[PDB]
């Protein structure tokens, strides 16, 4: 139910 | 390794391909088979790399979880005894999970992590060595769990402390990493307060920060921030 | 093969909760196993087998649906050369989706069709047998495709015989059989004409049928002629 | 965008 993130845009 | 005959580009070029066949069992396969070429990574390429082992170790965490339930509603009173093929089959996913966060640790130790030089690549690599000791602690039960929770803690840190010195408080990387080692005190240390302390902090220094920014850069930035005041709505 | 120490039983008990896990590769695992154990499959037991390769093999022709359509695009008239990676991995994909064909192809002769006596279970095995036949069709380009698109024809034609002699119209066997048949004239046989005429007569006969059913064999019956409605609107 | 069916209903 949290969110995460896997990417960081360029 | 079975990649190791194909040339780095046409590696790269497959991984995006199968990107968008919805293929991440091969893309994270084309990614691991590019970085042992030995190489450091470009932005894109790190992006590739974590969305690939993002989507896969998702599906196992998602299909541990289901699992995880259902072992446990039999171990309540009342419930009837099924055997032993409940704890199996969810052992059985537990240890391809075990192992696929092992394969990318084991790309991050040898050797991504060492030459990385700039902050933004430092900086992304430590977040992905964080967050593969989470996965790795939501499954941990026995003498290892302290050791397991404090990989991913320590790996959080340095990353924090270099983003705080070197990165604006917009910049997307700066943003995820809070974003994740908030989740990591919310959900794995048993820390909530330090959680919402957190979120809060580095999105209000976000917030006085997107005046600098173009429309491009303030898209990428307020897409990270909602994330944040959703965990705090979440939490709250 | 891997699944040969584990009962019966147990395989049955786990493909359940691969489902419930949307472990789908497992869940054919699983099944194949239990079919290994050499004993005919009950009704449910047939499902199991039938949802855990159909969610397998969709995916890879989703995936190779994607894939051809860049190769084609990248052959037309001013598209840049970009060497040989989409056609090999666009082989890849095929080459995997033949080997699951062949696989379920291969528990069908050996020796699930020959112990099939009653009509339900000899029926939906030749619709299953047409199904992957139409399957290896869809990517078949070479000296063997007329022959692989006569082998679906065979299997399907010969499961209709015996669904329209020992099976109501309204049966969810008959109505999936001439669904899928009405498919395979439509997107395989180049006879569109075929499909219309099938599709409309099944409904029509299925229509006139209903009165004879409970609430809850109604509800089955008339999804599956929902489905031969929505083909017909996309047809004509 | 065609529809087919695996299963059949017990
Ligand atoms: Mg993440
Ligand atoms: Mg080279
Ligand atoms: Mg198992
Ligand atoms: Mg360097
Ligand atoms: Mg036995
Ligand atoms: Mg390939
Ligand atoms: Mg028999
Ligand atoms: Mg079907």
């Amino acid at each position: 139910a949290s969110h995460s993130m896997p990417s960081a845009a360029c | 390794g079975a990649m190791g005959s194909m040339e780095r580009a046409s590696l790269i070029q497959k991984a995006k391909l199968a990107e968008q066949a919805e293929r991440y069992e091969d893309m994270a396969a084309f990614m691991k088979g590019a970085v042992e070429k030995g190489e450091e990574l470009s932005c894109e390429e790190r992006n590739l790399l974590s969305v690939a082992y993002k989507n896969v170790v998702g599906g196992q965490r998602a299909a541990w979880r289901v699992l995880s339930s259902i072992e446990q509603k039999s171990n309540e009173e009342g419930s009837e005894e099924k055997g032993p093929e409940v704890r199996e089959y969810r052992e059985k996913v537990e240890t391809e999970l075990q192992g696929v966060c092992d394969t990318v640790l084991g790309l991050l130790d040898s050797h991504l992590i060492k030459e990385a030089g700039d902050a933004e690549s430092r900086v992304f690599y430590l977040k992905m060595k964080g967050d593969y000791y989470r996965y790795l602690a939501e499954v941990a039960t026995g003498d290892d769990k302290k050791r397991i929770i404090d990989s991913a803690r320590s790996a959080y840190q340095e990353a924090m402390d270099i983003s705080k010195k070197e990165m604006p408080p917009t910049n997307p990387i700066r943003l995820g990493l809070a974003l994740n080692f908030s989740v990591f005190h919310y959900e794995i240390a048993n820390s909530p307060e330090e959680a919402i302390s957190l979120a809060k902090t580095t999105f209000d220094e976000a917030m006085a920060d997107l005046h600098t920014l173009s429309e491009d850069s303030y898209k990428d930035s307020t897409l990270i921030m909602q994330l944040l005041r959703d965990n705090l709505t979440l939490w709250t």
